[PDB]
């Protein structure tokens, strides 16, 4: 029962720096085998048999180790290698894969473009309202948001998800939804999206006014 | 083509069972042995097991984790692979993969180079809820590429499907993960089109949720 940790868990690497996962197994394993997960997809086979490259991989790639120590290396970080890293060994039953190096890739500083949208006359209609704020594509990960209904801020009733690096630009993007009964929704007037991100001491912020209409 | 394809995920209650199964078509299946490895929702890869080829007498091999539970098995007639699982728990929760694994051979590259795309399996006592479909479009033009969106809410189990205009719209998304409360999901799309098609070019949202049999479109009219 062979149980093997990866470190580091989570990095970022500016691009051309090199990187280096390590994988320790509690037992000694004859080969260790890797694999690359980006967000979404089935994982692939990425190294096989502890040193040898899966179809396609590029060279800057390489593994090595044995016993209970095992690492893969990237001579030259590429943005196309963010992802998820998984090592796995098939020396002894069952079979245990080990919990996995999210890499994250650097880029330039992006600022999130912010949008915000009051709830549509079809929810409404059911009692329960949601004001809904999208802070897209930025760079850093780091984001804060805070939402102010006429000045003072809210937090009961507030939910974000953040999604994983985006493969096609590397950057980040949040939404946050604050939902509200239709009859609290109906009291107050104002509300505000506020997002803190580094790329400005200047707080981020776009708003509506629940106006008849 | 080497063909992976996993089905039969769904909702299931604690203590129940769930039968998967994977259709492969690409290569000569009897000659292969097949595994199966699951991954919970931001969590590990799992294995869970195996099944031999027909030069091994198609013999299994369990992980501890599901031994006495799950039962693997095959249809060398039609190259299906199955995973019969019984008495579910919340930690049965997640993407169920099938693989080809190693063949008669040492064509060690390809071993577990094939996986499917995965099937959701969800075990919960939780109620199926199809989902709430409403439109994300902006109050008040002076930018030039204008971003609208689809709120997804109250639904259950996973996974939900959101495409724009029927997916020629590719471009400008995101989709973001869902976010459970109350044994209730919630996600929203947003898509960035400059300013000129919408309003003019109508904007769709494409929203299917299998799991409730609820399939639904909602065009985004501006605020007026
Ligand atoms: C995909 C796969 N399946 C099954 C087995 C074992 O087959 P068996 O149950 O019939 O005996 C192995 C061996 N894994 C070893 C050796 C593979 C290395 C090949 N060069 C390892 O991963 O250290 C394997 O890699």
């Amino acid at each position: 029962d062979i149980e093997l940790t990866q470190s580091p868990a989570i990095m970022a690497a500016s691009p051309g720096e090199k990187v280096t996962i390590t994988c320790s197994a509690t037992s000694g394993v004859n080969y260790m085998h890797w694999f690359q997960q980006k967000p979404g997809t089935s994982p692939k086979l990425w190294i096989y048999s502890t040193s040898n490259l899966a179809s396609a991989v590029p060279a800057r790639f390489s593994g090595s180790g044995s016993g209970t120590s095992y690492s893969l290396t990237i001579s030259r970080m590429e943005a196309e290698d963010a992802a998820t890293y998984y090592c796995q060994q098939r020396s002894t039953y069952p079979f245990t894969f080990g919990g996995g190096t999210k890499l994250e890739l650097k880029r330039a500083d992006a600022a999130p473009t912010v949008s915000i949208f009051p709830p549509s006359s079809e929810q409404l209609t059911s009692g329960g309202a949601s004001v809904v704020c999208f802070l897209n594509n930025f760079y850093p990960k780091d984001i804060n948001v805070k939402w102010k209904i006429d000045g003072s801020e809210r937090q009961n009733g507030v939910l974000n998800s953040w999604t994983d690096q985006d493969s096609k630009d590397s950057t980040y993007s949040m939404s946050s939804t604050l939902t509200l009964t239709k009859d609290e929704y109906e009291r107050h007037n104002s509300y505000t999206c506020e997002a803190t991100h580094k790329t400005s001491t200047s707080p981020i912020v776009k708003s509506f006014n629940r106006n008849e209409c | 083509e080497v063909k992976l394809q996993e089905s039969g995920g769904g909702l299931v209650q604690p203590g129940h069972s769930l039968r998967l199964s994977c259709a492969t078509s690409g290569f000569t299946f009897t000659d292969y042995y097949m595994s199966w490895v699951r991954q919970p929702p931001g969590k590990a890869l799992e294995w869970l097991g195996l099944i031999r080829n027909k030069a091994n007498g198609y013999t299994k091999e369990y992980s501890a984790s599901v031994k006495g539970r799950f039962t693997i098995s095959r249809d060398n007639s039609q190259s299906i692979l199955y995973l019969q699982m019984n008495a579910l728990r919340a930690e049965d929760s997640a993407t169920y993969y099938c693989v080809r694994d190693k063949g008669s051979y040492g064509n060690y590259e390809a071993w577990f180079a094939y996986w499917g795309q995965g099937t959701t399996v969800t075990v919960s006592s939780a109620k199926t809820t199809p989902p709430s479909v409403y439109p994300l479009a902006p109050g008040s033009q002076t930018n030039s590429m204008v971003t609208l969106g689809c709120l997804v809410k109250g639904y259950f189990p996973e996974p939900v499907t959101v495409t724009w205009n029927s997916g020629s719209l590719s471009s400008g998304v995101h989709t973001f993960p869902a976010v459970l409360q109350s044994d209730l999901y919630t996600l929203s799309s947003s898509v960035t089109v400059p300013s000129s098609p919408r309003p003019s070019e109508t904007v769709t949202c494409n929203v299917a949720h299998p799991a409730s049999s609820t399939k639904v479109d909602k065009k985004i009219v501006p605020r007026d």
